[PDB]
């Protein structure tokens, strides 16, 4: 059987919701882009549409994007605006052109997200420090070998001068440290905290640094032996972050108390009145704020999920603040939060997904209309068929009935319960309403036209259905979700006591029972064969069932976290599942084996349905969006050819008139190899060398021991190993001449027995200096 | 409190220059390792010129340093010869543990001055090491003679 979908990066997606806005980058002045789950390039005095960069199809590049999902860290622009740069969730950093969506290099390196990443006044270095506690240099060729500084036990803030010298740091370990730019080294570490850096700004030459303490601390650029000037005290909670002035007149300051404030005489105070203002600053506490480059405004990046416009009150700016603009979203994040519950149409031509107080119209990825009544999120959605009307159903019990022409809400259908609508679904005509409600009984409800006296457009309550007292040891009587009989013979509900119970189409007569669960359910539907039926609960197992009980088929034990949603597909052969652990799982129905896993969600989706066309799947996340889818001795000889060849190079140097083997000289890798062989068997490799090996060997003895040079070796090595290349050979049976290796080994030795004999001496007074205060010690 | 950790920033910084300071510093303070690299870099050449009492001397001046043993007090005494004794075991490192011990006894008396702690443990520990340590080198300087003496 063949499933839909693909593996490509986009299937017609519309899972960007622009939204969820940290931080903001400065690109054209008039144009501002916008970090959110997306890059959106907005105009910094409308707030409109210009472009949104996003997953899809660049010119030259399958599967490639212009932004990510998983949250944006930071965005900024090139300093000629040439240049499109992105740290995001991961430890990759992705740079993109800034006229196409093409993609020039990933930057790896980073095990955590990137919590700081910026360009410099040159351009040609990028810079990023992330949560693995360290800051990493970067180069437009991809030069890592330049600089790795890590002193650091947490993530890290503060940064640049534009001398291309003496960098400082901030982090948020509580310290903020002092470096040099060419040899790093911890010259002085400032600590005035016992928290977390929040956020880091130097106005001229003051370094103020904000924390937990709730203080104001000011430095000095030109620093040593810490210089203090004061603290500022009190904002009332701790500071998040704050900004200079463009014009470098002011110093705007943002907090967690939700108040932004300003220094002017900038000053060590705030001298200006504030009763100006007009437009108050902000509903939820913001992250960044930025001077506009239109230097009379202000943006704001609220933790509302949206970034906003204001002022600040000063004679060269607007003296007070405006309202707040946003750009054009698609009415996505326009309208306000998470979206429960889903629903789809008949004619494939209605989208709507519900929210704590919208009710949104879409057809593919084009927005018509929005209807708002909800007093809460909307547990479940249910369209008309024809879509003509939708019913509804909030954190209210309370269900609303909405027109498809206008946001006019028709009729609100009368609250006659005590707990919320959970679940509702109707018939094939739609014209019986079985429904969620933790008033113990079930309930139908009519449906046709007013004008009569029996409401069907408000549902009047003529059956009743209850007979829910059955005995348990969890809870006696809740329902979960209820689910028609496509062929209207009966009807199949969840219940709290881990069983479900099969009633026919009248009144109640007992089909069948499943109990069983470790967990109660969340999901139970009937396809279109009808013998079987899926269930889905919260113990991560998924049961298929047909009539039998206590002779189990499979449990479908494969999961991490408790599920959302399990459905068939609409013409019974493939069933899927959506959990809480962000995946989508496709199953072929006939047999128990999978045919495509689906991870694309970074976000945690909670509702799922597929429509009857077989050609999309529609998704309710977190971030409330849907995502559309279809040798030893030889060592040595070379080691002395290599340190001969150098010095008898170095030996006519002017009086007469290879880069490494490593250090300054040669002959400090020549004892230190002599050093990296082992104690055992190197007698070995000695033997083997002929008299050519002593002639250049003990040349490095001469250099050594007028070198002075005991840090690299030692005098028991070099015993060690001359009275052995002694007692092989020789002296006298390799030459007989008075020449100058014989009286080259006078000068050598007497070196030797003298600087040994000093050691010598020293530990001959050492001993019996230190038994004599013994002797007095009785 | 904090005037330690910026004081050990003290610490990591002087070690590009002067030893002394680093070395009195290092030593009132953790931790005694890199104190043991700076006097292997101090102490570390083998040099045997002009008048010295440990050893300190090289083209920037560091007998400074013999009045800084000098200045020292009883505590750090016993804590620097304890670490004399953990450096005296193994071998090839223990000349450098010598050094400051033919320094200690030139600059103080014998009483080892009025108000002594107890070393009878350290002073019993450090003989039979040298002790040990005195046969080998005299058989390196006898033998080093054989070489010389036959032609």
């Amino acid at each position: 059987a063949a499933a839909f979908g693909v593996i490509a990066s986009n299937a017609n997606c519309v899972w960007i919701p622009a939204s969820s806005g940290n931080s903001n980058g400065s690109g054209p002045g008039q144009l501002i882009t916008s970090a959110l789950e997306d890059v959106n390039i907005w105009d910094i005095k409308t707030g409109d549409l210009v472009s949104k960069l996003s997953d899809g199809l660049p010119p030259g590049a399958s599967d490639a994007r212009g932004a990510k999902p998983a949250e944006c860290t930071y965005l900024e622009a090139h300093k000629d605006t040439d240049l499109l740069a992105v740290g995001y969730a991961d430890g990759v950093i992705k740079v993109w052109d800034l006229m196409s969506k093409t993609v020039l290099l990933n930057f790896n390196g980073h095990k955590a997200a990137i919590t700081l990443l910026q360009f410099d006044g040159t351009g040609t270095r990028l810079i990023s420090g992330s949560k693995d506690s360290n800051i990493i240099v970067w180069d437009l060729v991809g030069e890592v070998g330049l600089y790795k500084l890590r002193s650091h036990k947490d993530s890290i803030t503060g940064f640049w001068c534009q001398g291309e010298d003496w960098l400082i740091s901030t982090s948020k370990d509580g310290m903020i440290k002092l470096w040099d730019l060419k040899t790093h080294q911890c010259i002085e570490t400032h600590i005035a905290h016992t928290g977390e850096c929040w956020g880091l700004a130097v106005k001229d030459d003051l370094l103020i640094t904000t924390g937990t303490d709730s203080q104001v601390k000011i430095w000095k650029l030109d620093i040593e032996n810490d210089k203090m000037g004061g603290k500022l005290t009190e904002m009332g909670i701790f500071e998040k972050q704050s900004k200079q002035r463009g014009l470098k007149i002011e110093f705007i300051t943002n907090s967690s108390d939700k108040t932004s404030f300003f220094y002017i005489q900038y000053s060590s105070f705030i001298l200006h009145p504030f009763q100006t203002i007009r437009s108050l600053y902000k509903i939820k506490s913001a992250s960044w704020t930025t001077v506009s480059s239109s230097k009379l405004e202000l943006v704001l990046t609220t933790s509302s999920n949206t970034i906003e416009y204001y002022s600040i009150p000063y004679e060269k700016r607007d003296p007070t603040s405006p309202a707040p603009l946003k750009t054009h979203t698609i009415e996505l994040q326009g309208q306000r939060t998470d979206v429960r519950s889903i629903d789809i149409s008949d004619d494939n031509k209605l989208l709507a997904t519900a929210s704590n107080g919208s009710l949104k119209i879409w057809n593919i990825k084009t927005h018509k209309c929005i209807r708002t009544f909800e007093c809460g999120y909307a547990l479940t959605c249910k369209f008309l068929p024809g879509g003509l009307l939708v019913i509804l159903g909030t954190r209210n019990g309370e269900l609303q009935l909405f027109d498809l022409a206008s946001s006019s809400l028709l009729d609100t259908i009368e609250d006659a319960h005590d707990a919320a609508i959970w679940s509702l679904d109707l018939t094939s005509d739609g014209k019986r309403l079985v429904t969620g409600s933790a008033d113990k009984t079930v309930k139908f409800w009519d449906f046709k036209v007013e004008n009569s006296l029996v409401p069907g457009t408000k549902n009047k309550f003529l059956p009743v259905l209850k007979l829910h007292h059955d005995t348990t040891l969890e809870l006696t009587d809740d329902i979960l979700c209820v689910r028609v009989s496509p062929d209207d013979r009966y009807l199949a509900i969840s219940l709290l006591d881990n069983t479900v119970k099969v009633f026919f189409l009248d009144s109640m007569k007992f089909y069948l029972s499943l109990y069983g669960h470790k967990l109660p359910v969340l999901s139970i539907d009937i396809s279109f064969d009808s013998k079987m039926i899926i269930t889905s609960s919260a113990d991560k197992n998924i049961k298929i069932w047909g009539l039998d009980f206590g002779d189990c088929h499979k449990s479908l034990f494969a999961h991490q976290d408790s599920i959302m949603n399990v459905k068939f597909l609409p013409q019974s052969h493939n069933f899927f599942s959506c959990s809480k652990d962000a995946v989508v799982k496709y199953w072929d129905g006939e047999k128990f084996e999978c045919i495509q896993k689906l991870y694309a969600h970074q976000s945690e989706v909670w509702a799922l349905a597929v429509a009857t066309d077989g050609g999309f799947v529609v998704s309710s996340s977190h971030d409330h969006s849907i995502r559309i889818w279809e040798k030893a001795g030889e060592r040595l000889m070379e080691a002395l050819d290599l340190g001969i060849a150098e010095i008898e190079g170095l030996e006519a140097y002017n009086r007469d008139m290879v880069l490494i083997a490593v250090n300054k000289t040669p002959e400090q890798y020549i004892m230190d190899t002599l050093l990296r062989i082992r104690m055992s068997q190197l007698e070995d490799a000695l033997m083997v060398m002929p008299f050519s090996y002593v002639l250049k060997f003990l040349k490095f003895i001469d250099t050594v021991m007028q070198n002075k040079t005991l840090l690299h070796s030692h005098l028991p090595l070099i015993c060690k190993n001359l009275f052995f290349i002694i007692k092989f050979n020789h002296k006298e049976l390799v030459s007989q001449k008075n020449e100058e290796l014989k009286l080259q080994i006078n000068r050598v030795k007497t070196e030797l027995r003298s600087a040994l004999k000093s050691t010598e001496d020293d530990l001959g007074f050492n001993v019996q200096g230190l038994k004599f205060v013994k002797q007095q010690w009785n | 409190k904090l005037q330690v950790e910026q004081e050990q920033s003290l610490q990591n910084y002087m070690s590009k220059g002067d030893w002394t300071n680093a070395f009195l510093l290092a030593m009132t303070l953790d931790h005694p390792m890199r104190l043991f690299n700076v006097l292997k870099r101090a102490l570390g050449e083998s040099r045997s010129r002009q008048d010295t009492e440990e050893g300190k001397i090289e083209v920037i001046f560091n007998e400074e340093l013999d009045q800084a043993i000098s200045i020292l007090n009883d505590e750090q005494l016993i804590l620097l010869m304890k670490r004399c004794r953990d450096w005296n075991t193994n071998a090839k490192t223990h000349t450098i543990a010598q050094r400051t011990i033919r320094c200690i006894l030139m600059h103080h008396n014998i009483a080892k001055l009025s108000e002594i702690p107890g070393m009878v443990k350290i002073v019993d520990a450090i003989i039979p090491y040298t002790q040990r340590h005195f046969t080998r080198v005299d058989n390196l300087v006898e033998q080093s003679y054989i070489l010389d003496y036959a032609l």
